[PDB]
């Protein structure tokens, strides 16, 4: 992801 | 003087009668640390209540003691009241009468336990519980019109004419500002943002109160958002990473008027407001239509005053007139009405006396109270 | 025929429509040699993709293009798909339609580039994108039941009461097998084994698939393991060393039902299925309780079917019967559903034609594919 | 008077609590004469004096005690020769790296409770103790010792176990690498006796380059980066571009062949595993400790590397106390002298009834 | 027809590429009387009158004046072919000072002006001769002993170990034990005789304690060797004592580990997933390794250290003495190798530094 | 260590 | 609530 | 060698 997690 | 304590789902307000604004306004959350403590001498408290919880929300599991206007956890709400009555407002309740506000349609055990705790744990001299929607009229200074109360808690549309509230026309749509936060965080996953935690939900609440707005036409703004990229307003996160939201600014407010987006089968805000009027008699219908009053934190969206007027106008007869009255102090409309109510001399005989409660038991909240 | 493809965080299943088993199953990893080539006699390819990289994983920096069901790097996914069509299936996609799967609640840009790549790089006549968990009921031959899909990187439950899928209860948790593998080596250091490289990551995954299991009662089983009972097993590393794991056998799979071990506030796997059922209608719950269907590799632990049944029975009312269905071939359940869907005559009109994409660009995938 | 003993992989610091500096510090090396009234095993500073004969061997490797027969010798030397106090009346405090094998701390409790007869005991993480010395309460603690480099983020005293990262690359691994690239110039060191000569070189002349690519080209032409060192035997050696390559393995572990990321990336990943709401305070309160971070200019390089990865809006503040070499011990002095800590000592009776496993339940 | 030249620490090999055996082998010894200098077979024949001096010591050229002599002697006295037409594929031990290899590129590019040049690691070429691709290489030559593990052609630099125990050290150790029986030697010419005794009478015992007790209990292991003057000498326990110093360096006084432990430690420096392949493909090379039964003893010692389930297969072809050169012939004849040649134009643009960037 | 590294 | 919603 | 050993 972009804002949140790594993905 | 009395203590107008307007407890609510999002925040609770505390103060004194005769004032213009509440003295204490803090979030109504009770967080408990999950990570273990490793440093000695810091003296971390067992639980954090109010603004202290929000500051250290990164290591807490924020649980709201009130959901949908019903006290789910009665042990945490005793802590919130204790924090309200001792630290922020800082006056011993045993010497002053206490007034509370309560949603119109709610379990009868909720008002039952509210009286039991105050009259014994805090030993207040007197009490009185009123409808949150009704109190909005006192702030507006009018005895007629409907109040479209809607906040983090459950939305209410209570019509009152000449001070004689109509009970059969009261509607309780469970769609609220909290449901929009869940919907907004669900539709923000399309851009790659995943806020799924009790702490990150507070971040989503901040975005909704700042950049979100109501579009006059959903279909036209949908084409404008797709055709033009000028509807994007960057927002900065607490960690310093900026985010960009496009059509989600007005996509989440539109869930209020079309609850089919969240999957709920109930009608929208305008239909619920329209149905509240249609339940009333024909003769009084003229006055209640031109004196509608908004309230609560949900109705603070830019353009909701114009959008609601248009939707309710088409359903209503064309010759008739619609006047959406939107005072700028609608956030504290429930509290400000309480301040007027407590100072009135004709009402000071309506409190539940301490002796009266003990003889009749906790059931005194139905007859002596509202 | 249709080239049904089941790209995922772990091994990607690729084959043909109408078959009962995937033709080629290889890990979806891409690795490059970190060292420098010295011997010049044999070829030193720039990057090894698929089962070729697994054999020579010692000298490779294995990196997964997929993380939590989202394509993090689009350069490597082109390599994997090219390896699938031209090196495993040995067919040209220019003549055969391609079916693909995407996890629900995914970024809209993820499936936008998926359609873009095939329609311009591989030039397939048709395409379709379907939810991974939706196809799982097609393999089981049922039209009702909540799908508890648990892949390598995602764990999502989507209730399907009938031909219509409820969209307000499609939950999604990022706790899956990959996170458990990272947790297994975190608690393996408590015994003296240090796995800290991606080459050693694969060794840990083999241990999880062969020795890990779910205990019916975690607290009682903990006492038995602390007594040094027959729970201790022996595993042989590629080096030839023999390692013994005791209470770590059931501690790693226990992170699914108690995510607090990983520091995640999200509720357990048993609870997230309970929540999804509750958000459905009252009369619907009578069928979702009795038709729960597991899927994915992560639900291949011995005892996951019995343990989940006990947890749900406590939460659910006693009258309702919880019949957890665990097909013996649930590892490839998602692919088998895709094979059945493609062969159906009704599905022939759901394809995305090449001319259809030519007129509106990649935005079609949000209109026809659900 | 609670003792505070930090038995690190390198030199061990021992001294009383309530003071500001360790009482006695000496290398943790035990050596015996090579090949064939000299005593069998020389420990502590005595081994350093005769390092040209004895086979120097480190009892602790990568923060793990490898020979429990040797660790009894060093502890016997500290309590009876350096501090010269009887351990039978004072409590003893120990420091250990995080993410260590459970069998490591179990044996430490067994030894002192049975052999040294210490009435009390507590085991605390080295990173946590480092935060006491600075007087701070939050901020990640990048502790890089001789054999263990770990970053333990702490917010308001509530440690985050899932965000703790441990990297085996540390000061000792740099000593082997510097010895490897010294043979490139023409100087060869093979025996463990000569390793301590290399460690002397790394302490005095070795430093960190701000812009590593620009340093090679500049150092290739001019000899402004060449410094001359004097060997104990009288020989004078000159080392040029090797001065900055040795610590750059901290930031680019690919030189040693390790797949793990550098200290700058390890610190960045540790903060990322934490929540968004506490990333405000972790960026502005980063703390360094340990001898591996004592290179002149390492603080400046770390700030630049993290700022590139972190958003430009955020502020990266690398707190570098001047006494970061003894930060682990100094913080432990405050903990033992605190009145609140007196209820967490592992008394003899509690260990007697619960066995060696008590150390897991009463320590972090 | 690249002129593959392996300037080892004695017994340098040279010959045309594409063959299978070295054209000429002669000791890398330059001696002067105590003509002006003699090098090669003429020096060994007249070793009594000269003072033998090795230009190469421990794989590092200690004097470039003598190195030019043997190199001039190789092309103009043994091969009898000018080097102006063919490239040269030199060999150099790993982990060597860069000043050693920089001069090697410079010296021929200026004095001999060969069209091309290349420097190859002596351990890598050994694997080429056997045709394998995986498995560590034990290039225990003279002067130096190095292990360079290779897996699928990707040599791992962090696991390249270099040990200073080799044949020259063993010759000095065989010097000391022989003196205990009265067979003393002083001059460098006498030392060449001691190398002869090592080459035909030394063997690696399977174990000390059984053989040492046996050697002190009977005289079945006695061997009679005549020294080149005519008188015969008898050596006993020295047969299995000097060779075993490779495995127990404590006899020499050096602290480093033995041959078996150096191989054992080199493998653990590699990744776990490739240790299994290296254990079953160990390769041996070098003159020192030509001891009888060194593979059998190394098989046992590594097996004790290695896990029981692991399989140890010490591959050692019978012609392991010229393994480096044979591998060097294959590399020079490869079609793909013609691009890696260091051209004459590439030398002048970057000076002598071209050796580091291209090799 | 035991399985992995040296320690 | 008790029957309906979660409150 | 220069510093260490003989060569
Ligand atoms: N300025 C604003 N603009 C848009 N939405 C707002 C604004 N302020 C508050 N809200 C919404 O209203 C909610 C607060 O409701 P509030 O009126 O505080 O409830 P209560 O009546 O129980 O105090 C918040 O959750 C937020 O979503
Ligand atoms: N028999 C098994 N037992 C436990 N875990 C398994 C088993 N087989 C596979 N897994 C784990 O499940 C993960 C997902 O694999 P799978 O569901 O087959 O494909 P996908 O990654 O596409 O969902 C793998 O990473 C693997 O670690
Ligand atoms: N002034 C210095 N400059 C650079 N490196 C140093 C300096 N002092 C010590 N070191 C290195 O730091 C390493 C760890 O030292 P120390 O902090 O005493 O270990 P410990 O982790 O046990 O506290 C030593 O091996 C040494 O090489
Ligand atoms: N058959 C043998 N027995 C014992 N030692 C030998 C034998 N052959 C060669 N050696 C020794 O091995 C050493 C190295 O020989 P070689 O490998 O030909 O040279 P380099 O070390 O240059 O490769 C020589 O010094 C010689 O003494
Ligand atoms: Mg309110
Ligand atoms: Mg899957
Ligand atoms: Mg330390
Ligand atoms: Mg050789």
């Amino acid at each position: 992801w972009x804002a949140x997690c790594p993905a | 003087a009395a203590l107008v304590v307007d407890n609510g789902s999002g925040m609770c307000k505390a103060g004194f009668a005769g004032d213009d604004a509440p003295r204490a306004v803090f979030p109504s959350i009770v967080g408990r640390p999950r990570h273990q403590g490793v440093m000695v001498g810091m003296g971390q408290k067992d639980s954090y209540v109010g603004d202290e919880a929000q500051s250290k929300r990164g290591i807490l599991t924020l649980k709201y003691p009130i959901e949908h206007g019903i006290v789910t956890n009665w042990d945490d709400m005793e802590k919130i009241w204790h924090h309200t009555f001792y630290n922020e407002l800082r006056v011993a309740p045993e010497e002053h009468p206490v007034l509370l506000t309560e949603a119109p349609l709610n379990p009868k055990a909720n008002r039952e336990k509210m009286t039991q705790i105050m009259f014994e744990t805090f030993n207040t001299p007197a009490m009185y519980v009123a409808i949150q929607a009704v109190l909005s009229l006192y702030a507006s200074g009018r005895t007629t019109g409907i109040v479209m109360d809607s906040g983090d808690g459950v939305t209410h549309t209570v019509p009152i004419y000449e001070g004689y509230a109509l009970p059969h026309a009261i509607l309780r749509l469970d769609l609220a500002g909290r449901d929009l936060t869940d919907y907004l965080m669900k539709i923000l996953t399309e851009r790659g943002y995943s806020f799924t935690t009790t702490a990150e939900r507070e971040i989503v609440r901040d975005i909704k109160e700042k950049l979100c707005y109501v579009a006059l036409d959903f279909e036209q703004e949908m084409a404008t958002a797709a055709s033009s990229s000028s509807l994007e307003k960057s927002y900065e996160l607490p960690d310093g990473q900026v985010i960009t939201i496009g059509n989600e600014r007005f996509r989440c407010p539109e869930a209020l008027f079309q609850p089919s987006f969240l999957g709920m089968e109930s009608a929208g805000i305008h239909e619920t407001t329209f149905n509240s009027i249609m339940k009333c008699d024909v003769d009084i219908r003229k006055d209640l239509y031109a004196n509608t009053v908004l309230s609560g934190g949900t109705t603070m969206y830019p353009g909701i005053a114009d959008r609601m007027q248009k939707e309710i106008t088409a359903l209503a007869p064309s010759t008739m007139k619609i006047k959406i009255i939107a005072p700028p102090e609608r956030k504290y409309s429930v509290w400000i009405g309480g301040s007027i109510l407590a100072s009135l001399s004709t009402f000071q005989q309506m409190w539940i006396s301490k002796q009266e409660y003990d003889e009749s038991g906790p059931s005194i909240v139905h007859r002596k109270c509202f």
